[PDB]
RNA sequence: AAGAAAAUGUUUU
RNA sequence: GGUGAAAUUCUUGGAUUUAUUGAAGACUAACUACUGCGAAAGCAUUUGCCAAGGACGUUUUCAUUAAUCAAGAACGAAAGUUAGGGGAUCGAAGAUGAUCAGAUACCGUCGUAGUCUUAACCAUAAACUAUGCCGACUAGGGAUCGGGUGGUGUUUUUUUAAUGACCCACUCGGCACCUUACGAGAAAUCAAAGUCUUUGGGUUCUGGGGGGAGUAUGGUCGCAAGGCUGAAACUUAAAGGAAUUG
């Protein structure tokens, strides 16, 4: 059964701190704490350890990435930015 | 056995440059618009100004050693007219009567691909 | 009075009623 | 594509998908063609290419990861690499490079 | 501890004795273990590379920049900021870069980067939402929190103390000139209020 | 003051607000091989001759 | 009251090795100094020059040659290719109503070093006995048309170097391979390679600009 | 009533068209709707074609013409007498002058 | 190429 | 620079203009049309991938499986909301110069939000053809888009032939258009708005004089802005449509 209508995970906070707060933290809680695409070994096993670090419960491989998410679009948007450059200089 | 320059007619409404430079356009000789030879702040675009502007132009070039000049005329472009000013024939016409040799007549207006956001909202200027 | 304007006014009755009605209890 | 040449080996042809039974192919000498997922690590992609020009066999480079290279054998789990034995009624051997 | 961004360990080889050297850098998003790292004038244009800011072509994201050549990496450290190169002046050779906070800089071209973007961006979009987060924050940083208002205080405590009703007194904004005990509230601000306009003055 | 004189070989017709100035082409009394179009306040008529203290400054209509 | 004029020495355009004239023209620059070098003032101007003035022909109005200043040789400003584009003039009197346009652009090394992208444009026409007012095409034609014309200039690109290419694109010989390779698709009356756009130079290679 | 049989725009079968600014006061209107002249004007006319041909360098120079796509608002078109309010049954001639 | 300002008018015949 | 004319603004720290570079974001000119596609909103640079779709062709297959649809759903311009990103341009607010009797309006110079994007909301537009959908029939005509058929056809070469483009004829489907209206309509006009007092092919939705009023109340959805549903008291002799002459 569903259990909340609206809070999620951030049914633990109670009545507290203001429901855009709370929804604010809800949507980044729900990204640190899914579970991420390994581009190594291409299964649905990279989780945070701490922020910025993205580790693989399977294949071992840790990558850098977002406090909250494996990826930012800021580096994600960086990563083409340098292909872009690396293509031209090799190119 | 000419000795060429570029004439660089940038005639927009409310004024005309006429910019004599080098073949290349690094080093300029004589740019002169009509804001220089009228002083009312509304014939700066007059093609009596801008005629005046060119035989100024023409007078310097030929003192400087330029004999010929390759014409570019240009509107404002971009996104504001397409349409060059109102000086821009009279200027190339005093060019061409103060002595010097004209070349290859080309309209340079910048003209985009497509632009940002013209300017005056989408009911345009209401006057 | 423009219909467009007597809709904005009617809007901000309205909102301005609903007010009132929620400050009383 | 490459995608419709691999259903039609595995609706008709002979294939082995993984690692361990595509070395075993390779080294019984009944592979035909070993296809590589893109994701493949690199140190196994080389010891297979090594296992492939050892046993004079074709190597073909699938652009998707295991994900994707499983969808393409028609398999609901992840396939890093596959290893045609027979063709089938398919040229796949015939129409690469 | 204390860092919003995670540190990659990076091992070397010793160029003049059989050894390793182990170096801390911080970890540009997108790095992982495992990786090769490639640092110095003929490194490639890759992400977690480290190059001369004059080695790499205007645009490029780097990070952990050297304000001088050698001192290691001063600017752009913190999670999700980077530098931006701008220019090259290759007489008298000196790159122009954007930092962070946006200002210009003039770096020397044998100033050192690493390609790419510091790990852990957004960090700082989630709300601490609780005292106890703030307090485990700044256990692991410095003794900066919690703090009290100077006009909670007393006259003796702080130029912002006393009075029958909590309030400053006088302006807030303090001279550049002021001396120790003085420079309490805005220092030398050109403005205050609510910032209404652009950035990036002219 | 330089000196040019020119000849009205065709009236085109009446030009400003109230129609007081007129419209002639007007080809040079010297280099007769060559016409410009002037601005006159006063009644012209063909084959009359002006006086221009400027030389070449193509009149148009005045609204 | 400074004369800027006085100061000022010339120097002359020597675009070409191979295009039919090698004086374009003279510059002027500030006179070498202690601390300004008139050649560093020098050798990065970019010139551009009529077609037709570089070969002596009219038929060539169009197509404007750039031409960037890599050395300079005792009062003479060799220089060398650094794009090609048509004129405004001519590219809009191209472009008509009922008709379609069609552009390719590719982006191609040279044999040498060089890296270009070169634009080619082509226009639908009616065929001689059309009574249909306009000649439009199916846009799958467009594609196949595009395809055909990427191809031919990428392997005209890369078979050649930078000079080759600009010996080529003078005779318009790719155009004519454009023509006979669309021919049986759609007419295409007007086919051009409208631009030809310098990415990136390799190392300058003075030896190489030594062909003069 | 109804003014226009179709209406005072060119829109049947599409829904919506993009829209292009008035060249006179940069009015947003849509393309379909905009009055469009196109201007072919020779770049020096001036009574000065026999001058500029006089200072050429060039014999039989073949001087260049500017082309220019003028889109107009309604209110521009009119104001400007591109286009004539016309009577009810001219009103139905979509033939050019 | 284009051309500033112009508000108001009681009720019933 | 800007304007009708100005002024705000920038400018001998060199403004504007010119040249060579480089960056950013938006947009996708011209081609572009009484042309195309989509359920509508919408959709216009290239190429690749992914699925989808109409029409046509069919001596293929199933065989009534269909039409329209309360309840219930999907999508739904713009603006707007929340949070990141991005923020070149333009630009609600605001700042400002001018005009003016006032002018925190039009005009001018800046400029926040916004404009773009991602993840969610919102669900409204003169969301228009102000014309529900399905089916049949009733004038003439020429264009045009897509498919197909035919030709002693024109052109393009491959080697007989053949593709492509074009020309002619025919056909199905489509966006439309021109003429006339037998007919319809209050008329404007309409090939549907015709086949309606000679009134019945099927079916959904909506209206019942003008206001009060899309308001009050209740319900429901929404973070909000608001959306959907939605009166009455009371008031009023017109309001309104089309056309005619001034
Ligand atoms: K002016
Ligand atoms: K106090
Ligand atoms: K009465
Ligand atoms: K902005
Ligand atoms: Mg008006
Ligand atoms: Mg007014
Ligand atoms: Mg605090
Ligand atoms: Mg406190
Ligand atoms: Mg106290
Ligand atoms: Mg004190
Ligand atoms: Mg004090
Ligand atoms: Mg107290
Ligand atoms: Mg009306
Ligand atoms: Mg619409
Ligand atoms: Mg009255
Ligand atoms: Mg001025
Ligand atoms: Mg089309
Ligand atoms: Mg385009
Ligand atoms: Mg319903
Ligand atoms: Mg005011
Ligand atoms: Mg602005
Ligand atoms: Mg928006
Ligand atoms: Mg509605
Ligand atoms: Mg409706
Ligand atoms: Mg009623
Ligand atoms: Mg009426
Ligand atoms: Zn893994
Ligand atoms: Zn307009």
């Amino acid at each position: 059964a569903k259990r909340t209508k609206k809070v999620g995970i951030t049914g633990k906070y109670g009545v507290r701190y203001g429901s855009s707060l709370r929804r604010q933290v809800k949507k980044l809680e729900i990204q640190q704490h899914a579970r991420y695409d390994c581009s190594f070994c291409g299964k649905k096993t990279v989780k945070r350890g701490a922020a910025g670090i993205w580790t693989c419960s399977c294949c071992k491989k840790t990558v850098a990435g977002g406090a909250y998410t494996v990826s930012t679009a800021a580096a994600a948007t960086v990563r083409s930015t340098i292909r872009r450059l690396r293509e031209m200089v090799e190119a | 056995s000419q000795v060429f320059g570029v004439a660089r007619i940038y005639a927009s409404f409310n004024d005309t440059f006429v910019h004599v430079t080098d073949l290349s356009g690094k080093e300029t000789i004589a740019r002169v618009t009509g804001g220089m030879k009228v002083k009312a702040d509304r014939d700066e675009s007059s093609p009596y100004a801008a005629m005046l502007a060119a035989q100024d132009v023409a007078a310097k070039c030929k003192e400087v050693g330029i004999t010929a000049v390759h014409v570019k005329i240009r509107a404002t472009g971009g996104t504001r007219t397409k349409t060059p000013g109102p000086g821009g024939q009279a200027a190339l016409r005093a060019l061409a009567r103060s002595g010097l040799r004209i070349g290859r007549i080309e309209d340079v207006t910048p003209v985009p691909s497509d632009s940002t956001r013209k300017k005056g909202g989408r009911r345009g200027r209401r006057l | 009075m423009r219909a467009k304007w007597r809709k904005k006014r009617t809007r901000r009755l309205k909102r301005k009623r609903r007010k009132v009605r929620a400050r009383s209890k | 594509s490459i995608n419709q040449k691999l259903a039609l080996v595995i609706k008709s042809g002979k294939y082995t998908l993984g690692y361990k039974s595509t070395v075993k192919s390779l080294r019984q000498g009944k592979s035909k063609l070993i296809i590589i997922a893109a994701n493949t690590p690199v140190l196994r992609k080389s010891e297979l290419e090594y296992y492939a020009m050892l046993s004079k066999t074709k190597v073909y480079y699938f652009q998707g990861g295991n994900n994707e290279l499983g969808t393409a054998v028609g398999k609901l789990f992840r396939v890093g690499v596959v290893s045609i034995l027979e063709a089938g009624d398919s040229d796949i051997l015939t129409t690469l490079a | 501890s204390g860092r919003g961004a995670p540190l990659a360990k990076v091992v070397f080889r010793d160029p003049y004795k059989y050894r390793l050297r182990e170096e801390i850098f911080i970890a540009n998003e997108g790095v992982h273990t495992g990786q090769f790292i490639y640092a110095g004038k003929k490194a490639s244009l890759n992400v977690g590379n480290v190059l001369p800011l004059g080695s790499v072509p205007e645009g490029t994201i780097v990070s952990n920049v050297e304000e001088k050549p050698g001192d290691r990496g001063a600017l752009a450290r913190a999670s999700g900021n980077y530098v931006i190169i701008i220019g090259h002046n290759p007489d008298e050779n000196k790159t122009r870069v954007r930092l962070p906070s946006g200002a210009k800089k003039v770096i020397s071209s044998d100033a050192r980067g690493v390609i790419g973007v510091i790990a852990g961006g957004g960090r700082v979009d989630k709300p601490l939402l609780k005292a106890g987060r703030a307090f485990h924050k700044y256990r692991l940083k410095r003794n900066s929190w919690p703090k009290t208002r100077g006009v909670a205080m007393n006259p003796v405590d702080h130029p912002h103390g006393g009075g029958n009703h909590q309030h400053i007194g006088k302006a807030s904004t303090i001279s550049r000139g002021a001396v120790s005990g003085q420079k309490a509230g805005l220092i030398a601000a050109r403005r205050t209020g609510l910032l209404r306009g652009s950035q990036k003055t002219q | 003051t330089p000196v040019t004189l020119a000849k009205v070989i065709k009236v085109l017709g009446r030009t400003g607000s109230r129609g007081g100035v007129t419209q002639v082409r007007v080809e040079f009394l010297e280099d007769t091989s060559r016409t410009i179009v002037r601005n006159v306040k006063g009644p012209v008529r063909e084959n009359d001759i002006l006086v221009l203290m400027e030389s070449e400054r193509e009149a148009r209509r005045l609204r | 009251v400074v004369d800027p004029f006085t100061r000022k020495e010339w120097f002359d355009i020597k675009a070409p090795s191979t295009f039919e004239n090698r004086n374009v023209g003279k510059t002027l620059v500030n006179k070498s100094t202690g601390l300004k070098s008139a050649s560093d003032a020098l050798k990065g101007r970019v010139v551009e020059v009529c077609l037709a003035d570089l070969q002596g022909s009219e038929d060539h109005s169009f197509r404007k040659i750039k031409l960037r200043v890599d050395e300079v040789q005792g009062k003479n400003l060799l220089t060398n290719f650094h794009g090609m584009d048509f004129t405004t003039d001519k590219l809009r009197s191209m472009v008509r109503k009922w008709q379609t346009l069609i552009e390719a652009n590719v982006t191609v090394k040279t044999s040498d070093d060089y890296v270009l992208r070169i634009f080619a444009i082509a226009f639908t026409r009616k065929q001689a006995n059309q009574v249909k007012r306009h000649s439009y095409a199916q846009s799958s034609h467009i594609r196949a048309i595009r395809k055909v014309i990427s191809e031919i200039l990428t392997k005209e690109v890369q078979g050649s170097t930078l000079a080759q290419l600009t010996s080529k694109l003078i005779p318009e010989v790719i155009n004519k391979e454009i023509e006979n390779a669309t021919k049986d698709i759609f007419p295409l009356q007007n086919i051009h390679v409208r631009k030809v756009k310098l990415l990136k130079q390799p190392k300058f290679d003075v030896g190489a600009l030594m062909a003069l | 009533p109804k003014k226009r049989a179709s209406n005072g725009r060119n829109k049947k079968g599409r829904g919506h068209v993009k829209p292009v600014r008035c060249v006179n006061c940069s009015k947003s209107i849509p393309k379909d709707k905009a009055i469009k002249r196109m201007a072919i004007r020779n770049i020096v006319e001036a009574a000065a074609v026999r001058d500029l041909s006089e200072a050429s360098v060039y014999p039989e120079y073949a001087l260049p013409k500017t082309y220019n796509k003028l889109h107009y608002c309604v209110s521009c078109a009119i104001h400007a007498r591109i286009v004539r309010v016309r009577s009810r049954e001219d009103r139905k001639n979509r033939a050019p002058p």
